[PDB]
RNA sequence: GUUCGCGAAGUAACCCUUCGUGGACAUUUGGUCAAUUUGAAACAAUACAGAGAUGAUCAGCAGUUCCCCUGCAUAAGGAUGAACCGUUUUACAAAGAGAUUUA
């Protein structure tokens, strides 16, 4: 509105600043079918992103807004999009107005337009599932994100809270020191899908955090999906919210019978 | 509403039937019910 | 010849409002998301000028067995998820009914060819049978840790202050928040009671709720909004030999307010989780003291 | 199409493998339409994917 | 693109259409990198 | 030939390959036919054992 | 933009420009596909194991499996290509003998 509705979206990265489509150097000879390096051993080829999303700075109106686009630019979520106001996808954070237009389609697609799959994955990776609506994002790689300096677990919790706060309605956050894991639950599926792409392979450390010069050498903070919550308080709370949303559609499933008569 | 069905014209260089691949499929028993069958020496044999 | 003969399964919601729609049929398109077999795929656009093409994701055999739209994956009669449609039918009947899914790649391949059905679809396919359960829905609607010490934390908590209605700070203290109530619903009502819509893009207010310590911390921006928040808080409790607190009124749950004026920084509520569980028990005694 | 490292080239790479069946036909059309020694340059109609 | 899709990156194809090994192969790679006559007849024809 | 090689790359080699009676597997195939033909004639003379 | 007609202007033997108007002509592209890590090539290396029958060393060819690779291949190779050489209790009674036992 102040950020989005008045502005036009800017260009995060110029096309000459875009990274090379060739990966770095893993093996001896480059395979030109699969676009990978061959003949040797790979060396833990993950790396942190040189760019990132700036919600208030980079949002603005796009050509997807004028045409009626439902879906969001995934390169805008990564902080990489080079089209700016020419891009056919939306450059702003998903909100209650646009998510209301992602209603029939969001059952099988995500907010970027990618199909979901039946099984999840062995490591709970990229896209979601069309069987379970999972609104909670796992956070890992926090040691690799902080670039191996030490902090207190109370202060790690706040540094996770701030960068995730902009990406949508945060339901709850509970950083665990015993297992260095962040369980960040949102209000919406579409904001969990946006936040998973946006903060994947990023750095936690701030520009004043004394290692802002050296932060590119990391691995970034892993952002996968979260499993079911084993403590029995939330499971009863899961049983509660299952029952009350059921009765909400017990009302409307006898209204369209009342329309039927 | 109505439905008009149109076949799309394919690139002749692309692998036609992009779903086609050799696979093994074990098939279940057919739905129709079972038909009725209707039908000394051990020291010799 | 079993491939091309059965017709598609598209609901009226996916298909739109248009009179006559042209679709594209591809006899060996993608493979099914459920059965992983090749099947005939359909393209359509709702209007002639849509940005988005609608595509059938599952085959007709897997959609018939679940009585669902090939695109929505929602119910063909009720337009509701399968994760819900079994749970509503599990309430009308005392039996529990579910849709099981095959994990193994060949056993899910085996599962799609049998022509029986499974889950709630055996109800929801028949019109007469499904009406009896929607009838019975109406009748239900008629039926209507001690050893760890937390002392250094508890001094920072401003346990004994009032709504003095002065400017003070942007910062306030919240407690009696229970294991419920997501942070957006708190920040919505605070924005609804202060009157500003779209609180988050303005970045006027900041919330920290720990949900294990059962207490919460509030920050404002542009301090003139802060006293206007206190100006809208009607419900009070004048504690008998204590200082008053304003009350937030979410449905059935009460949240009591003290102005902070020195509180911030995460450690304020507790470092670990057990340290929060001890603070939960500390405030549970104090809330019982506050009411009685 | 000199350097096909982007993912935008994945369908065109499958078209290069579909073209391999028709390559000895293109060789015959090239070689029967070769310039004879009294002409310097020849212009020919082509058909390209 | 055919040589690379098979995984045969130890097999080098020069611009005069020679297929050259770059390396000593294992028994497993030697079984895997035998190309048929239809490959090699197509290559000699490009070479003419 | 190139069509057959390229079809095998994208679709795989079928698992329903029936191998013919050639001179190197003729004695094996005679065996299986005589062994099946002897079990047929004896199992039809037995009552119900 | 062209052309046909009409209404004006200025030049004007009604012609050339220019402004205002009616009709004609021409009519719905493209996507199953978005640009590096999180929706899925492989190998090599290292470590362990070791390539049938048999007293022992060897030529092999098959069949069976919800097993494949190479190859144009219904040919031929791939340890005789691989995996199979483990576990096995009731359509069940007839005859008798002892003992227990009850109207
Ligand atoms: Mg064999
Ligand atoms: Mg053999
Ligand atoms: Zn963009
Ligand atoms: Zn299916
Ligand atoms: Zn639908």
């Amino acid at each position: 509105m102040t950020s989005w509705r008045d502005k036009s979206a800017k260009v995060q990265v110029k096309e000459s600043e875009l990274p090379s489509s060739i990966p770095a150097q893993t093996g001896l000879t480059f395979n030109i079918w699969y676009n990978k390096w061959s003949q040797g051993f790979a060396g833990n080829t993950r790396f942190v992103s040189p760019f990132a999303l700036q919600p208030q700075l980079h949002s603005g109106k796009t050509r997807g807004d004028n045409d009626g686009q439902l879906f969001f630019c995934l390169f805008f979520a990564k902080g990489m999009c080079c089209l700016g106001p020419k891009c056919e996808y939306l450059h702003h954070i998903p909100d209650e107005e646009d998510i209301g237009k992602l209603a029939l389609r969001t059952e099988v697609l995500d907010c970027f337009g990618r199909e979901k799959f039946a099984d999840y994955r062995e490591d709970m990776g990229g896209i979601g599932s069309f069987r379970k609506k999972n609104k909670t994002l796992y956070v890992g790689g926090i040691d690799g994100a902080l670039n191996s300096k030490h902090l207190k677990p109370a202060q790690i919790e706040s540094r996770i809270r701030f960068v995730f706060s902009r990406l949508g309605d945060i339901d709850r956050i509970r950083y665990v020191e015993s297992k260095n894991c962040g369980f960040v639950k949102f209000k919406y599926q579409a904001n969990a899908e946006f936040a998973k792409e946006a903060m994947s392979n990023q750095t936690l450390l701030l520009p004043s955090d004394k290692e802002w010069d050296d932060r590119r050498e990391g691995t970034g903070l892993l952002v996968k999906w979260a499993n079911e919550d084993p403590d029995p308080a939330a499971q009863k709370r899961l049983q509660e919210e299952l029952k009350l949303e059921s009765l909400n559609m017990m009302v409307h499933l006898i209204n369209n019978n009342t329309n039927s008569a | 509403h109505h439905i008009e069905v149109v076949s799309k014209q394919m690139d002749p260089l692309l692998p036609r039937f992009v779903g086609k691949k050799a696979r093994k499929v074990v098939a279940p028993t057919e739905n129709d019910e079972v038909v009725p069958v209707l039908h000394a020496d051990p020291n010799e044999w | 010849d079993e491939i091309n003969e059965p017709p598609p399964n598209i609901c009226e919601q996916c298909l739109g409002d248009e009179a006559n729609i042209r679709m594209t049929k591809i006899p060996q398109g993608s493979e099914c998301k459920i059965c992983t077999l090749p099947f005939t795929l359909y393209h359509f656009k709702t209007s002639k000028r849509s940005n988005n093409i609608i595509k059938t994701l599952i085959c007709v055999r897997c959609a018939t067995q679940r009585n669902i739209c090939q695109c929505c994956m929602l119910d063909s009669r009720w337009h509701i998820p399968i994760q819900l449609r079994d749970h509503l039918i599990s309430l009308v009947n005392e039996e529990n009914v579910m849709t099981e899914e095959a994990k193994n790649d060949m056993m899910k391949r085996f599962l799609s060819l049998k022509n029986v059905k499974l889950g709630g679809a055996q109800i929801t396919s028949d019109p007469s049978e499904a009406d009896n359960i929607v009838d019975k829905l109406k009748n239900i609607l008629l039926r209507a840790y001690a050893s760890v010490d937390i002392s250094h934390i508890l001094k920072k908590l401003p346990l004994n202050e009032s709504f003095l209605k002065n400017p003070s700070t942007k910062s306030f203290f919240l407690y009696n928040i229970d294991a419920s109530i997501p942070e957006w619903k708190i920040t919505d009502t605070v924005s609804q009671l202060l009157g500003i819509k779209k609180w988050k893009d303005g970045n006027s207010l900041s919330l920290i709720v720990n949900h294990k310590a059962k207490c919460g911390g509030l920050r404002f921006q542009s301090s003139e909004l802060g006293e206007r928040f206190v100006s809208k808080i009607s419900e009070t409790l004048v504690t008998p030999k204590g200082l008053k607190r304003g009350v937030l009124l979410i449905d059935r749950f009460r949240i009591f307010i003290i102005p902070w004026s020195s509180g911030f920084s995460a450690a304020s509520f507790g470092t670990n989780t057990a340290e929060n569980i001890k603070l939960s028990l500390s405030l549970n005694k104090l809330i019982q003291l506050e009411l009685g | 199409h000199s350097d096909m490292a982007s993912k935008m080239y994945n369908t065109d790479k499958k078209a290069f493998l579909g073209a391999l069946k028709y390559l000895p036909h293109a060789i015959l059309k090239l070689l029967e339409n070769m310039p004879h020694p009294w002409e310097q340059a020849k212009e020919v109609k082509v058909l390209y994917h | 693109l055919l040589i690379h899709r098979k995984g045969l990156t130890y097999l080098h194809l020069d611009y005069n259409f020679n297929l050259k090994p770059t390396k000593t192969l294992t028994t497993k790679e030697r079984k895997k990198s035998r190309l048929g006559n239809s490959f090699h007849l197509m290559r000699e024809l490009l070479k003419m | 030939y190139i069509g057959n090689l390229i079809t095998r790359q994208f679709e795989g080699r079928s698992n329903e390959i029936v191998k013919t009676t050639t001179k190197q597997r003729l004695d094996a195939y005679y065996d299986l036919e005589l062994r099946n033909s002897v079990m047929d004639d004896i199992l039809e003379m037995m009552p119900e054992s």
